[PDB]
RNA sequence: GCUUGAGUCUCGUAGAGGGGGGUAGAAUUCCAGGUGUAGCGGUGAAAUGCGUAGAGAUCUGGAGGAAUACCGGUGGCGAAGGCGGCCCCCUGGACGAAGACUGACGCUCAGGUGCGAAAGCGUGGGGAGCAAACAGGAUUAGAUACCCUGGUAGUCCACGCCGUAAACGAUGUCGACUUGGAGGUUGUGCCGGCGUGGCUUCCGGAGCUAACGCGUUAAGUCGACCGCCUGGGGAGUACGGCCGCAAGGUUAAAACUCAAAUGAAUUGACGGGGG
């Protein structure tokens, strides 16, 4: 899992505040720096279907938020996809 | 079981459960099975 | 009956702790059950991994034949 | 010297070796006139142990430990049968070997 | 990282520990890790043998290191002759008290 | 807009959850030696088999593979399949306590996609033990079996394929509500007790059910969405499509034919079931 310090940099970066954790944005930036780390355990361990499928909830759980964010407000939706190098 | 001696013997030889052990694994049993007698004697202790 | 490592509030049980580990093995050296020691459940499956860490490092024998 | 009894389901073999396991005698049930089901019985091993004991005549044992291996009838009425003929019986030892897990056994007999 | 270190050496070496304790430990503290715990249990007798041998010579380390210099220990440990058997072992804390051998 | 559903953060907890790497002890087999001598092995009884070219037994050394006794538990973890020595590395989920944060972001899901025991298939390894096939020995009226002695694929590893199981709780997922009793396991609060959560086993109330039974983990009382059934056989077969190296999987008829087939429970009778 991401650490403190990374996961704390992230919620400042995103959020409004420190203690901004909610945000979908903050949600958004957390899920995707996770999905990214993971990136080089799978390239290594292609059989860890067990771990794979967390990951592919944190995908899932990602695509959710940024569906529901994209209707509510598209301004902030197509900053921060651009800030985390989404597709959409 | 190193070791009236002999009753001794008997008798260490009954708590290690050398002759069950020796017994139980004679012939294979398959993991369906040993689940199957597990599960039948933790309901009869169970009654 | 009752469980000492519960009336002590220890944490672990040690695998360096000889003295007390050889009171949970038989003189066959083999691991005592949880039933007749009366040790709860979490200090059993802690005692048991202590037992076998030290008979890797040779604190404790498998066996009584060596 | 050491009693070393091999006690199977279907024979008993009583050899009596040195301290260091070099054989001195040896006798079994199936060479001391008895086949089948007469073989796989205490009385067999009992008359293995005694033959096993005269078979030793010559080295001058006194002291025996007794090393017992199997599950098999004859465990008991050996171990008597030495001490009967005379034998320091000074330990009795279960070597039974125990697989940690280990091999695969053979399948259970349909019979 | 919180590590635990035994490892037992050939009872015919028990003049080199005091070197390879020292030389183990020149390895953690420049990584720049702590050693919580250090003791010497001396020569012991084993339950069982090991490789025909009936003693060993045991060394007992608490550590707070990065996890790179303790792969380089294991692999000292793997290659020297005299470190018959070790154990590396994660803690969650430091352990500074005394251990139930000494 | 709101915060109660759903999420996020902080700190901890238990766990055979997963992937990778390393290592330990027991045992089997084989090889090399020492001692030793006529049997061993096997069965209901035998025999094949092994043994005087020295077996079996016993001791020492070595090799190699596979599995991890005890702990061990109606114990735990996982979506299911499944997961068990010890150690490390990478990693998924669950749970609890305090608050803070977002503000319905939810539930279900045809098609789609992924995972999926064992056997099996492909390429390359490996091979102790076990063991389809096979061979011999018995048994028998016969015995292509059961039993015995051997034994090849395979079982193991890497990577790919297959996509099925009584893959079962024969019970789809999510949410709410409705008397009790006795256990287990795992958090946490206040003083051996008294609270408060999670998961789980057994009994049983109302109710439900053809009955058997289920019974707050419902098969009760309701709501949302999906999957599926429509007499037995012919048939999960044929043909066509799709998928597969193949084995085959998947989707899936009709003619013809019968008046039943079926579930649960009841009384007997019967059993090479028990008392
Ligand atoms: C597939 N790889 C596995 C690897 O995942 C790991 O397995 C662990 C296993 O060590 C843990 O269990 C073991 O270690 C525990 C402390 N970490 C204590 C109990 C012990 N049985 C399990 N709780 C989880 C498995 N995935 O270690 C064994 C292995 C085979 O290498
Ligand atoms: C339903 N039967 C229950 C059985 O489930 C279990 O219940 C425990 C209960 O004892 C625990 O609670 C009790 O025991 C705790 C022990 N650390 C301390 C607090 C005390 N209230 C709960 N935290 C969890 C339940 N599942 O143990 C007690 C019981 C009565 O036998
Ligand atoms: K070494
Ligand atoms: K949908
Ligand atoms: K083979
Ligand atoms: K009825
Ligand atoms: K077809
Ligand atoms: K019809
Ligand atoms: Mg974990
Ligand atoms: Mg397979
Ligand atoms: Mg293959
Ligand atoms: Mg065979
Ligand atoms: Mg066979
Ligand atoms: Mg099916
Ligand atoms: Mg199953
Ligand atoms: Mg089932
Ligand atoms: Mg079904
Ligand atoms: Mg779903
Ligand atoms: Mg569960
Ligand atoms: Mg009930
Ligand atoms: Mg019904
Ligand atoms: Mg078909």
């Amino acid at each position: 899992s991401l650490s403190t310090e990374a996961t704390a940099k992230i919620v400042s970066e995103f959020g409004r505040d420190a203690n901004d954790t909610g945000s979908t944005e903050v949600q958004v930036a957390l899920l995707t720096a996770q999905i990214n780390h993971l990136q080089g355990h799978f390239a290594e361990h292609k059989k860890d279907h067990h771990s794979r499928r967390g990951l592919l909830r944190m995908v899932s759980q990602r695509r959710k938020l940024l569906d529901y964010l994209k209707r509510k407000d598209v301004a902030r939706y197509t900053q921060l996809i651009e800030r985390l190098g989404l597709r959409r | 079981p190193v070791i009236v001696a002999l009753r001794r013997f008997k008798r260490s030889c009954e708590k290690a459960g050398v002759l069950a052990e020796v017994r139980r694994r004679e012939f294979y049993e398959k993991p369906t099975t040993e689940r199957k007698r597990a599960k039948a004697s933790a309901v009869k202790r169970h009654a | 009956k009752f469980c000492r490592f519960t009336a002590e509030g220890v944490q672990e049980i040690d695998y360096k702790d000889i003295a007390t580990l050889k009171n949970y093995i038989t003189e066959s050296g083999k691991i005592v059950p949880s039933r007749i020691t009366g040790t709860r459940a979490k200090y059993q499956r802690q005692l048991a991994r202590a037992i076998k860490r030290a008979r890797y490092l040779s604190l404790l024998p498998y066996t009584d034949r060596h | 010297g050491v009693a070393h009894i091999h006690a199977s389901f279907n024979n008993t073999i009583v050899t009596i070796t040195d301290r260091q396991g070099n054989a001195l005698g040896w006798a079994t049930a199936g060479g001391s006139g008895f086949r089948g089901s007469r073989k796989s019985t205490p009385f067999a091993a009992q008359v293995a142990a005694e033959r096993c004991a005269d078979a030793v005549k010559e080295y001058g044992i006194k002291n025996l430990e007794v090393m017992v291996k199997g599950p098999g009838p004859g465990r008991e009425s050996t171990i008597r049968a030495l001490n009967a003929a005379g034998f320091r019986i000074t330990n009795i030892t279960d070597v039974t070997p125990i697989p940690h897990x280990g091999c695969r056994p053979p399948k259970k007999r349909r019979v | 990282r919180h590590y635990e270190i035994v490892f037992m050496v050939h009872p015919d070496q028990s003049e080199q520990v005091p070197g390879m304790i020292e030389r183990y430990t020149a390895a953690i503290t420049g990584a720049e890790g702590k050693i919580h715990r250090l003791e010497d249990w001396g020569r012991r007798q084993l339950a069982y043998p090991i490789n025909k041998l009936h003693k060993a010579h045991y060394v007992l380390m608490n550590v707070e290191a990065p996890q790179e210099v303790i792969d380089e220990l294991e692999t000292t440990f793997r290659f020297n002759d005299a470190v018959i058997r070790s154990m590396v072992m994660r803690t969650k804390h430091a352990v500074t008290e005394a251990s139930p051998m000494v």
